[PDB]
Formats: structure tokens, sequence, C-alpha cells
């Protein structure tokens, strides 16, 4: 099983540094390079630097100098990335890749270590009900929703009727508005269910140990 | 830095058709030693990329018979031959000939199906939010294809800019559709000194806008 194994996801606030690890097992560590690749939200795969295990020497692509330090401790088959004075800009998933000396490709990638840098402190989510505002169904069906607003960090689990409403629900992706996330989900039911049967949306937010059920009720 | 660009951004494909991504370089990829280092990666979602093709035309180990590289100089294309369901992902091409190796933007493979129009809904501020000082109006644009749709938020007869936020779902796997939700946001006060709010969706399936409103 020849992999490059990377440490976990990290949540960190400006300034604070973070030592990312990348451990090799399976192959001859010394005669391949460990290249570091950055994947930032809706930016490109920026190639960061490289550390060749013969020489011990780092080449950084000085679009990253002085904060980001590649280090290594070879006897332990582990290559490391340290970022120092973390700014907000670094929120990304840093992969380490095994690169080769003959064909120059990257052929074993590590799984990713997402760093999230922020300054919000954990906030539980305000959950609010969305009900039709008396707008009357075009074709035989209704769409209710939940709006989970102003929370940190992620994830949030929105489920409808405790898992029982699956087809029809559309939980969208979280978006920021000042440090805190907002996200909404929608369920589309037969109008022979709402308001005859109940429709409850359950938002759970494990990071603060809050779970908030909200039943949607007319409007 | 060499600037490698890919196009299309997405490729509608019916599983079975052939497909071609086409990368391109702002400098040439033939290296003094004679080799060209254009490599191609496939990143299936929530993952780390898997090497597919190296040195323009060479397939990596195991990577399926249905692929082919081509090109020279600055133009290269990867051809998938009869798309199966597991080839679906973002493809990136990379130059590894000039330091720094650089990366392309990607081309997402996506399934194509018949045009669908969005069943759009608008929702007025819940009372428990006004109770605290805000009012987010929320419009959901659901179950539409294809992925471009433009959402106007006409907030008083006029059009509003700020406080809208959008978020899309990915290609909904069950029906190969998309979904969008925009939340216009006003201060409680700033909501209640006003009459109608309309979310307005402009999109291929429509002759003229498919718009929804409430007022107070
Ligand atoms: C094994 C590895 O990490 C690979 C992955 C991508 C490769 C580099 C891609 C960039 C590159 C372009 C060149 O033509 C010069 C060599 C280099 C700089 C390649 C290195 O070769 C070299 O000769 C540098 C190695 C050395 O001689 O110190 C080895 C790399 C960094």
């Amino acid at each position: 099983q020849i992999q490059l194994v990377q440490s976990g996801p990290e949540l960190k606030k400006p300034g604070e540094t973070v030592k990312i690890s990348c451990k090799a097992s399976g192959y001859a560590f010394t005669n391949y390079g460990v290249n570091w690749v950055k994947e930032a939200p809706g930016k490109e795969l920026k190639w960061m630097g490289w550390i060749n295990i013969y020489t011990g020497e780092p080449t950084y692509v000085d679009d990253f100098k002085g904060r980001f330090a590649f280090s290594l401790e070879t006897s332990a088959s582990t290559a490391y990335l340290e970022i120092n004075n973390l700014k907000n800009e670094d929120t990304a998933t840093y992969f380490c890749t095994r690169g080769d000396y003959v064909n120059w490709y990257f052929d074993v990638w590590g799984a990713g270590t997402t760093v999230t840098v922020s300054s919000a402190k954990t906030t539980p989510p305000s959950v609010y009900p969305l009900a039709p505002g008396s707008a009357a169904q075009t074709n035989s069906m209704v769409t209710l929703g939940c709006l989970v607003k102003g929370y940190f960090p992620e994830p949030v689990t929105v489920t409808w009727n405790s898992g029982s409403l699956s087809s029809g629900v559309h939980t969208f992706p979280a978006v920021l508005q000042s440090d805190l996330y907002t996200l909404s989900s929608s369920v589309t039911v037969p109008s022979s269910p709402r308001p005859s049967e109940t429709v409850t949306c359950n938002v759970a937010h494990p990071a603060s140990s809050t779970k908030v059920d909200k039943k949607i009720v007319p409007r | 830095d060499v600037v490698m660009t890919q196009i299309p951004l997405s490729l509608p494909v019916n599983l079975g058709d052939q497909a071609s991504i086409s990368c391109r370089s702002s400098q040439s990829l033939i290296h003094s030693n004679g080799n060209t280092y254009l490599h191609w990666y496939l990143q299936k979602p929530g993952q780390s990329p898997k090497l597919l093709m190296y040195k323009v035309s060479n397939r990596f180990y195991g990577v399926p018979d249905r692929f082919s590289g081509s090109g020279s100089g600055t133009d290269f294309t990867l051809k998938i031959s009869r798309v199966e369901a597991e080839d679906l992902g973002i493809y990136f091409c990379s130059q590894s000939s000039h330091v720094p190796p650089t990366f392309g933007g990607g081309t997402k493979l996506e399934i194509k199906r018949a045009d669908a129009a969005p069943t759009v809904s608008i929702f007025p501020p819940s009372s428990e939010q006004l109770t605290s000082g805000g009012a987010s109006v929320v419009c959901f644009l659901n179950n539409f294809y294809p992925k471009d749709i433009n959402v106007k938020w006409k907030i008083d007869g006029s059009e509003r800019q700020n406080g809208v936020l959008n978020s899309w779902t990915d290609q909904d796997s069950k029906d190969s559709t998309y979904s969008m939700s925009s939340t216009l946001t006003l201060t409680k006060d700033e909501y209640e000194r006003h009459n109608s709010y309309t979310c307005e969706a402009t999109h291929k399936t429509s002759t003229s806008p498919i718009v929804k409103s409430f007022n107070r």
C-alpha cells in the first residue's frame, strides 16, 4: 500500500503557525522528491516548493518566502510544511506529492490537509423557518426550507424529518458573511403533506453541541 | 510562469460519447533534453488527483485503455474514447518543463441531459429573525439544467446589489440537474420601510424571465 500520509485538518487564527506532516511508507523515500502543492478555494493548483531528499535542500517558489518553511526528518520518513504568521489567504488544502527524477510527474499524492484560518469563535446557528409566504403552488407541490445563519466552524448536518425526507431535499453549500457561515436546505413535498403532515428540519452543529429542530408551520 | 489554460470549463457528455479536453501553453513544452513534459491529472470529487498521462502521450499504470494524448508545441488534447461513469471529474493538464511546474484551470466532465427550467420559490423573512433585527429574503432556483442562470433581485420596482449571496449545488446525481439559492439581506428596519420583493431568474428555458414575488 504505498501512500504519503498527511496529518489532519487544522483550524488556526492569524499569526499562529502550523506544522503539516507528510509521512512516506511503501517506497524508497530518498530517491524521489517531495513537492508541496496548494489548492485554494477557487484558485488553481499553485505549486509551492520541493525538497529533494539527496541534497536536503528546499527550492521554494518565492511567491512563498520566509513564512512557509519546508523541513524534513528523514530517519522517520516524514517531510513537513510549516507556515508562519498565517494570514487569511492560506485557507486551502495543501497536498504533498511524490515527484520523480526521470519523467518529472507527480504520481502518488497525499490526501490533503485543509488549513482554515479564521478569527470567529464558535457560534451556534440561528435556524429560521421558510414557509410559502402564502404564495400558492404552481404545480401540485410545495417547497419549504430552513435557513441556518451566522455559525462557525463547519460542518452543520441539516436533515429533514430525522432522515426520512431524502429525495427532494437540497442542502446548499455554506457561504461566509463576516467570519460566520450561512447555509440553507429545501424540501419539496406533495401538497397533500404540508400542512396536513408535519415537516421538521433538524440542524445539528457538532462543534458547539447544539441541535435545533424547527417545524415549518404556515405562512 | 508558463500559463496553461484549459477549455471548456465544463463538458456536457452523454456516457458513451467520445470526449476531448484541450489544454494550451504560453511557452513551449519541448525541453532542451528533447522531451515535452505535459502531464494530465484526474481529480474525482473530494479527493487528491490521480496521474493519467505523462510526456504527452503516455498512459500511467492501470489508467484505462480509452484515453489518448496528442499535440505538440503548445496545443495538446486528451481524448477519452467512450466515456464510462468513473472518468467523471475535473481534468487538469500541467507543464513540468519550466520551473515552476504550473497547472491548468481544469475541465469538469458532467453528464448532459434535456433542458429543464428552474422551479423557483421566494420566501419572506421569518418572524423569528425580524424579532432580532434582520430579514433575509430567500429565493431557491431548483431543479434546472443547464448550469448558467442569472438571478436579478428586483427589490422595490428597482434592482438590488448587496446582501445577495449565492451558492449552487453540484450536478445533482439523481437527475443530472442543478440548483441555486440566493439570499438578499436587509436590516429588519430597512426591510419594513418597503413594498414588494422579487427574485427574478433569466435562463435558456424561458422566453421571458421566470420571476416570483411577495410584498407586505
Ligand atoms: C524528483 C522531483 O522532485 C521532481 C518533480 C518535478 C521535477 C522538476 C520539474 C521542474 C524542472 C524543470 C527542469 O527541466 C529542471 C529540473 C526540474 C527542477 C525538475 C527536477 O529535476 C532536477 O534535476 C532537480 C533535482 C536536482 O538535480 O537537484 C525534479 C523534480 C522537482
